[PDB]
């Protein structure tokens, strides 16, 4: 079981990591899924060009298709929280508690 | 020799400031209008190698035209200040050289040099664009007899 | 006419980059069903040899597979050269 | 009176005309004269390696034809 | 001696931006019945090392508010950029002969864009972080179009190889099959270059400089070294594209006299309407090509789609 | 707002010194006001080069 | 026709300036290379040529002395080298010389 | 004119992949045989080498099956020297 | 040295992760992003693939130019931060930094790590085939046959983007 | 934790507003030099 | 525009009072209702239409 | 071998020339020089406080549209097949949904921007 | 599938992409087509509990020529002992191995 794919998936594991935990923006967690969908781009497309799977190789553009769709709907979610909150932080996103 | 060295290095360095001296676009009265004249194409600066350059980081030469008030001098003292090493101060005009025709006013400076150090100081009320381009001319010699590398050889 | 021919003058004066458009994609997606030479690219497409014409073992029967490139039975292109 | 433009333009021409024949002689020199063979696919790398082993000499662009062979 | 082709695109290119500048201001000036530059030597073909060696000895002031790190390196990648990008070229024979070099400019070209956003935010100034966002706005909007018009004239190709242009305007300029295109290909050509009527980044009337405000003596002078080299290598695209040009395999020196002339051309045509009028107003040219580009560029997508289908004419891929 | 010149010339306000109430011999030369229609920018322009060609022919 | 006239006077052009080597001193300090009937010349050694064929501000033109009162003037030149009695003609406030 | 052209570039690359058809069996035997000369030179050196190990039987297979399997490019070129590695594996793609 | 290539634009492409995973200013991020995405195509490039490196380059620097666009209109601060200006960036940097650091040297001496997966680690050249592609890409007709097998695949990627369109849209009405 | 309001939203929060305020004024080229146009905008429209 | 003087005299040799009616004030004074909703640029735009010249406003 | 060497070459030129360019031309700094430029009067105060883009709407849509072309350009192969219709159809589909969408923002405000 | 309507239609929408051995562009064959083949061929409505029993070789001779490390694992080792021990002289490789 060869090793790029090892630091692709600890690349993943580190962008995982990153995601589940917070410390001010929004934009930054967005940015660290992103990075998630980048290191399983490069997975899958390591993973198909090396098996020669010839008709997978559409696999990775669609994943990046809809990378680019929840990367634009998580951005306008912060537009609103811009829009009614002026900043973007998470801790002061706490109205719905009780 | 170090001397020749240094020198031919003077004359290099000195040939490229006169003849890329850019100027700022510093317009603040009627003295002003020549300014732009020289840039007219009767006159044209741009063939002397000097082309209008707003935004003092970069520019060399501060052509002060019109007259410099109280309410402007912090501001013009300050722009002054944005501007890189090395630079020059040409005052157009007898209002920026020495207060003008409002030289007994409330707000005016009585020259720009109580503010800046003037480099040279063109006459005129306003100056023909000719005359400007002679100081423009004379301040460009005086770059020429620069001896910057002679003194730090001589340090 | 009437009515649409006024909205068609009145878009071609109003907004003629949306009328060129408009015309240009509607023309695209209907003349390539109509034009006869569409069929001809896709034999273009299928006469292109990329992989090699893997010889099948000749048990007899087969009349019409070649027993060598210059023989005339087989598929022919002289229609390509032509055109 | 425009002809006084016309030296800018062409310096730069030179300038200009400086690597599109740089490139061409280097790819002739290096490539012993011919065109620098070009593998935009798989078939023809094989080809260039096999040149490369056939040379003797480990240059691909050095051929040998009839001579080779008995 | 590829370490000598890698220099003999560098030097002569960083040379012909130079040389640029005067031209430039030489051909402009008589636009406007000056003389231009003329004291320097002869016909001002000193100017562009005199204030080479002037904006290298000036002195290279960083603000106080500044970030350093960025502050540096937004020079350095819109240099490397622009000069890498001048690479896969198909000048005769292309230095490096890439299967997809058309995606490979687009990306280095998209890439352009980070050294002016880096720039900008890092320079902490008003009028730095307007041009930084002028900037974003126009070339996301010019970028879109850029690929579609791109995609459109290369389906005509069969490849995204560059060279091969050379095979496909074997007989007749591709100009001729896609004028349409060519003009809006020839406007995003400007915009992206960040040229007028759309160098609203730099904006020197109403910004006074834009996001080199901040930028003094040497960066500057690199980050117009970046411009520039994106000028001429822009036109050369387009000359590479459209207005093809005969090559002998025996002497390439023909292609390449033809190619420059052709690359000359079309930037003098660049600085021809840089002197020829006003100034677009932001989001002018955002509603310019969003609501009459790319519509327009949509169509001409589908028909270029369809051509070859209709008249049995697809290009071949190797 | 106290405009005057070409800002009541340009919005359809017919008013001129130099025809409303003459002075020097402004009333021996033959002139035109350039009107405007919609008082932007563009319309005041035109206005003002119109002016020149007025004033070419007073000259 | 007139292109072969026009690469002609060119070489009037290196002809009338005493040769290539004046060709390349009057390029060199003046700036050009247009020749000019000599209306005459000061005492000081500045030169001061007329063609009344220019458009008006280019009819008369000066190249300036090499020497004057013990300074090198054959780089560095400047609009106060004119004589008081010439000054006057070159400016074109008077058609006397 | 487009359309001419284009139509006749289509002959001439129907000309040349029928070339590289006609002329594909000689490449391919040649490189079955330079794999198998391959295998067999790291099979003898194997022998030598895997001599006073515990247990490595050489020549053992790895599939269960017997039908051969497209050797893969690490077990064609791992005793070879590092300009045959780099040729063979980066060799196409780093080839501009 | 050229041998592994791969392996160190691997270990580029981790330090490109932590950048951006230690949550710094977002600018930050997205550059950190950015030279992590730029050595993932290098990686892709140099693993027998070249649309989709340059696929990534491209979609990726418009994602991330968007992201900067709006980081300093939405998403900024009177004092933005940097990868040593606050102790707990620095601290997540440092963390991953030497955790990737200490990763390495366990796979890349002992080369049989079990790490979640068993991970022997000789040579990425081993692991490649010897093949031949005639005159066609592999990856080229792979993505290719999207418009000519993968309809389905079409139908829903254009019916995701335009209702995502009209999301955005919707999401960002207010009122 | 007082109860969510009646009606499920929010008061509407305080001003949140910070409209860059530039000087378009002296040593600009637009402003002749010798203005200081000092505008309220945001962002471009002012 | 309407440049205007009031001449103050007193009967000596030198004014008492020469205050200056300046268009370029009037004009200035309502840039704010002209520059409304119009982006920068446009501000651009209509301190040009003025034909503002802040030596004759300055007085 | 080519390709890194010549990305090599570029960015040690460019970084050679930021090093003449910072260490030869003997700066003199002080703090007034490197106070931000305001049009001259000093700053209100700002440069990182947040800058309203009425655009972003379009910025955003900008994402999907760019997407959409990683779809569009596998086209010049994609003509190459033997199923034309299919690839016809597709293609077609493809631009008649990017005309959709951009139709749908014209109509509903989307392009125009904020105020 | 949960609801299987590409069945009950006879409409292909994905089964196209499911598997290897599929009908590839321009027929490029896969890098492991026969053993994915014979793996498939083998468990074909024998059943998914069945398979693992039954067909067990034939998934692990497909699984190895998709990852290959009962081969890798043997060059890893083969490499490592050989690096050892002409470290200290034992053996010395043959000329056609370097050249
Ligand atoms: C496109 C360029 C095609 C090649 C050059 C053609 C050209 O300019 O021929 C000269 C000739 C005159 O020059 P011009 O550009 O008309 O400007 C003349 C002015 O009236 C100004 O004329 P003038 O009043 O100065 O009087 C005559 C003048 C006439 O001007 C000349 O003699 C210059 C021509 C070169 C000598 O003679 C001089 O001024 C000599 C000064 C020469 C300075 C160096 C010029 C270098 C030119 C480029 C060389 C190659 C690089 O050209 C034409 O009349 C047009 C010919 C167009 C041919 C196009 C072929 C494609
Ligand atoms: C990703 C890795 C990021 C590593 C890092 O901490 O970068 C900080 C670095 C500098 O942050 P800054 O906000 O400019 O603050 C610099 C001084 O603290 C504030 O300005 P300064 O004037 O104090 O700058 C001089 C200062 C900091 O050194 C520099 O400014 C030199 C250039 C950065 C060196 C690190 O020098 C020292 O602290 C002593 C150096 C011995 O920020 C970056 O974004 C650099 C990332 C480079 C990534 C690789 C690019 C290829
Ligand atoms: C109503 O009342 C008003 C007032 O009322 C009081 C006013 O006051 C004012 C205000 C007044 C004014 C604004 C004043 C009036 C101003 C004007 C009219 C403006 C006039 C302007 C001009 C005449 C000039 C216009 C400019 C033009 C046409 C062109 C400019 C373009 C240029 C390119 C300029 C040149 C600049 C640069 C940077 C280029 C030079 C650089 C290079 C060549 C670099 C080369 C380097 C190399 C070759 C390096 C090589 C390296 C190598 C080979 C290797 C390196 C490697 C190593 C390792 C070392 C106004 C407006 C007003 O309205
Ligand atoms: C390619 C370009 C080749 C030529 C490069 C020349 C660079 C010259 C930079 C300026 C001169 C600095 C120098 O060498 O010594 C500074 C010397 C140092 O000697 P100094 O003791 O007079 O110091 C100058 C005064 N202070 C310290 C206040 C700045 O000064 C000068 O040259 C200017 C006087
Ligand atoms: C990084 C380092 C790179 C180093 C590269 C090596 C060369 C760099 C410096 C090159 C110029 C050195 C200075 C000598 C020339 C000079 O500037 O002279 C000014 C001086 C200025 O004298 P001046 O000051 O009297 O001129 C102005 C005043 N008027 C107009 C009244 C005369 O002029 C000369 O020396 C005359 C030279 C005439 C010929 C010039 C060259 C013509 C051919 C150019 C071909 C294209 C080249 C590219
Ligand atoms: S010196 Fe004369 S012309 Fe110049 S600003 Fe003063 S009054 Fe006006």
């Amino acid at each position: 079981m060869p090793l790029v794919y090892m630091n692709i998936i600890m690349a993943f594991a580190i962008a995982l990591a990153g995601l589940l935990m917070y410390r001010s923006h929004l934009m930054s967690s967005l940015l660290c899924l992103e990075g998630m969908m980048l290191s399983l781009f490069i997975m899958s497309t390591l993973i198909i060009l090396n098996t020669h799977f010839t008709l997978a190789n559409m696999m990775p553009i669609i994943l990046l298709v809809f990378a680019a769709c929840e990367a634009a709907l998580g951005l306008s979610l912060l537009v609103m929280v811009s829009n009614t909150y002026g900043t973007d932080y998470v801790q002061n996103l706490n109205l719905l508690q009780c | 020799r170090g001397e020749y060295v240094v020198a031919k290095l003077d004359d290099l360095v000195n040939w490229a400031r006169r003849s890329s001296l850019w100027p700022m676009t510093f317009g603040l009265a009627c003295c002003a209008v020549e300014m732009m004249h020289m840039a007219a194409p009767r006159y044209d600066m741009d063939r002397f190698g000097v082309v209008f350059r707003a935004s003092p980081r970069q520019s060399d030469v501060m052509i002060v035209a019109g007259t410099l008030t109280n309410k402007m001098a912090p501001a013009l003292r300050k722009v002054y200040d944005q501007m890189p090493e090395p630079r020059y101060v040409v005052s157009m005009g007898s209002c920026a050289n020495g207060g003008g025709y409002y030289h007994y006013s409330y707000s005016v400076v009585r020259g720009c040099d109580r503010i800046v150090p003037v480099d040279i100081y063109v006459p005129g009320c306003p100056p023909t664009a000719e005359a400007l381009l002679y100081g423009i001319l004379q301040l460009q010699r005086k770059i020429k007899r620069e001896k910057r590398l002679r003194i730090w050889y001589r340090r | 006419a009437g009515r649409i021919a006024s909205f068609l003058k009145n878009a071609w004066a109003k907004e003629p980059v949306l009328v060129a458009s408009f015309a240009i994609g509607g023309l695209a997606i209907i003349l390539p069903s109509l034009s006869p030479y569409t069929n001809y690219a896709i034999r273009i497409n299928r006469a292109t040899p990329y992989n090699y014409p893997v010889p099948l073992r000749d048990d007899g029967n087969m009349p019409d597979v070649p027993s060598h490139p210059q023989d005339p039975q087989g598929p022919s292109l002289e229609w390509l050269k032509n055109l | 009176m425009w002809f006084e433009i016309l030296p800018g333009i062409a310096v730069m021409a030179a300038c200009l005309f400086i690597p599109g024949m740089a490139t061409a002689h280097i790819h002739k020199f290096t490539n012993g004269g011919k065109e620098k063979r070009v593998a935009h696919f798989s078939y023809q790398w094989n080809l260039m390696e096999r040149d490369r082993c056939i040379s003797g000499v480990n240059r691909y662009h050095v051929t040998k034809g009839l001579e080779n062979i008995d | 001696m590829f370490m000598i082709n890698i220099l003999s695109l560098i030097i002569p290119i960083l040379l012909a931006v130079a040389f640029l500048t005067l031209v430039e201001r030489k051909v402009l000036g008589y636009m406007q019945l000056r003389k231009g530059p003329n004291v320097v030597g002869p016909y001002g073909l000193l100017q562009p090392i005199a204030d080479a060696l002037k904006l290298v000895t000036k002195e290279p002031l960083r603000p106080g508010t500044s970030s350093i790190s960025m502050f540096i390196i937004a020079p350095i990648l819109g240099l490397s950029l622009a000069l890498t990008m001048w690479v896969p070229l198909p000048m005769p024979y292309p230095l490096i002969n890439m299967n997809l070099g058309v995606l490979f400019m687009l990306a280095m070209s998209s890439l352009a864009v980070y050294s002016i956003l880096w720039s900008g935010w890092a320079s902490n100034s008003k009028y730095a972080l307007i041009g930084a966002l002028r900037a974003v706005a126009q070339t996301i909007s010019y970028e879109v179009t850029l690929a579609i018009i791109l995609l459109s004239v290369l389906l005509m190709n069969g490849s995204y190889t560059l060279s091969t242009l050379i095979t496909t305007q074997e007989h007749i300029w591709m100009i001729f099959t896609s004028w349409p295109l060519a003009m809006m290909w020839f406007i995003s050509t400007l915009a992206e270059t960040n040229r007028a009527p759309f160098d609203l980044t730099e904006g020197e009337s109403e910004l006074v400089s834009g996001f080199n405000v901040e930028y003094a003596a040497g960066p500057f002078a690199m980050f117009f070294m970046a411009e520039y080299a994106n000028i001429i290598m822009m036109n050369a695209f387009t000359a590479i594209l459209f207005l093809g040009a005969s090559h002998d395999p025996h002497t390439p020196e023909l292609y390449t006299i033809n190619f420059v002339l052709k690359t000359l051309a079309l930037t003098i045509t660049f600085l021809w309407i840089r002197a020829s009028y006003p100034r677009f107003r932001y989001d002018q040219l955002m509603h310019l090509l969003w609501k009459s580009f790319l519509p327009l560029t949509l169509a001409l997508c589908m028909w270029h789609i369809s051509l070859p289908i209709m008249t049995a004419s697809i290009p071949p891929q190797s | 707002y106290g405009f005057s010149g070409v800002m009541l010339r340009g919005s359809g306000i017919q008013w001129d010194l130099r025809k409303t109430q003459p002075y020097d011999v402004y009333d021996q030369v033959e002139f035109d006001v350039p009107i405007g229609s919609r008082g932007d920018c563009y319309d005041r322009y035109l206005c003002r080069v119109e002016e020149m060609r007025q004033s070419l022919r007073i000259i | 026709m007139e292109l072969v006239q026009v690469l002609r006077r060119g070489l009037q052009q290196v002809s009338g300036h005493g040769g290539l080597r004046g060709y390349l001193r009057v390029l060199f300090r003046a700036n050009d290379v247009r020749v000019g009937t000599l209306v005459g010349e000061d005492k000081y050694g500045n030169k001061y040529y007329e063609d009344n064929k220019q458009f008006f501000g280019r009819h008369r033109w000066v190249i300036y002395t090499t020497e004057m009162n013990g300074r090198d003037t054959f780089w560095d030149v400047d609009g106060s080298m004119v004589p008081p009695e010439w000054h006057r003609w070159l400016h074109c406030m008077t058609d006397d010389p | 004119s487009m359309m001419k052209w284009n139509r006749e570039r289509r002959r001439l690359q129907i000309e040349d992949f029928e070339a590289r058809i006609a002329l594909m069996p000689l490449f391919q035997a040649e490189k079955d045989r330079r794999v198998l000369q391959m295998l067999r030179e790291n099979l003898e050196e194997e022998a030598i080498i895997m001599k006073d190990v515990p247990d490595w039987k050489v020549g053992e297979s790895v599939f269960h099956t017997t039908r051969w399997v497209t050797p893969m490019m690490g077990e064609l070129y791992g005793l070879r020297t590092n300009e045959e590695i780099l040729s063979a594996t980066y060799g196409f793609i780093w080839y501009t | 040295m050229t041998m592994y290539i791969a392996f160190i634009l691997s270990t580029i492409f981790v330090i490109g992760f932590v950048g951006f995973s230690s949550k710094p200013s977002p600018i930050y991020g997205g550059l950190g992003l950015i030279v992590s995405g730029g050595v993932g195509c290098g990686i892709v490039l140099n693993f027998g693939g070249s649309f989709l490196g340059l696929m990534v380059f491209l979609i990726y620097l418009g994602g991330m130019l968007v992201v900067f666009g709006y980081t300093t209109a939405m998403a900024t601060e009177m004092y933005p931060e940097v990868w040593v200006s606050n102790k707990t960036v620095f601290g997540a940097f440092v963390s991953g930094l030497m955790m990737e650091f200490c990763m390495v040297y366990y796979a890349l001496k002992e080369e049989e790590v079990e790490i979640i997966f068993k991970f022997n680690g000789l040579g990425d050249w081993v692991i490649y085939d010897t093949g031949d592609s005639g005159f066609f890409s592999e990856e080229a007709m792979g993505i290719a046959a999207l418009y000519s097998y993968g309809t389905w695949l079409v139908i829903v990627t254009g019916w995701s983007l335009l209702i995502g369109v009209v999301v955005i849209m919707e999401i960002t009405r207010g009122n | 934790w007082k109860p969510p309001p009646w009606n499920d939203v929010d008061p509407p929060k305080d001003t949140l507003v910070s409209n860059l305020t530039l000087n378009f004024g002296p040593q600009h080229p637009a402003a002749h030099g010798v203005l200081r146009l000092v505008m309220e905008l945001s962002g471009e429209m002012v | 525009g309407e440049f205007g003087v009031y001449l103050v005299s007193d009967g000596s040799s030198r004014p008492y009072r020469c205050k200056i009616k300046a268009p370029g004030f009037a004009h200035l004074a309502g840039l704010d209702k002209m520059s409304k909703g119009h982006m920068l640029a446009d501000v651009v735009a209509i301190i040009g239409t003025q034909d503002i010249v802040f030596g004759e406003v300055d007085r | 071998m080519n390709i890194m060497l010549t990305l090599l070459t570029n960015v040690t030129l460019a970084s050679l020339l930021v090093l003449i360019a910072f260490w030869l031309p003997q700066l003199n700094a002080y703090s007034e020089k490197t106070s931000p430029y305001e049009c001259g009067f000093d700053p209100m105060g700002s440069a990182r406080l947040p800058f309203s883009m009425k655009f972003f709407l379009v910025a955003i849509t900008f994402l999907l549209f760019d997407l959409e072309i990683a779809l569009l350009l596998p086209l010049p192969w994609a003509s190459q097949t033997n199923n034309l219709k299919t690839m016809l159809t597709m293609a077609l589909f493809l631009l008649i949904l990017l005309a959709a969408s951009l139709a749908y923002e014209w109509t509903q405000k989307g392009l125009e921007w904020a105020e | 599938p949960f609801f299987d309507v590409q069945k009950r239609l006879g409409l292909d929408l994905d089964r196209w992409m499911t598997i290897q051995s599929a009908e590839q562009p321009h027929k490029i064959p896969g890098r492991c087509h026969a053993f994915e083949k014979e793996w498939i061929e083998c468990a074909h409505g024998i059943g998914g509990i069945r398979a693992e029993k039954e067909c067990k070789i034939e998934f692990d001779d497909f699984v190895e020529c998709l990852l290959r490390q009962k081969t890798m694992k043997r060059l890893s080792a083969i490499k490592r002992q050989r690096d050892k021990l002409i470290k200290e002289g034992k053996y010395t490789p043959p000329p056609h191995h370097l050249g």
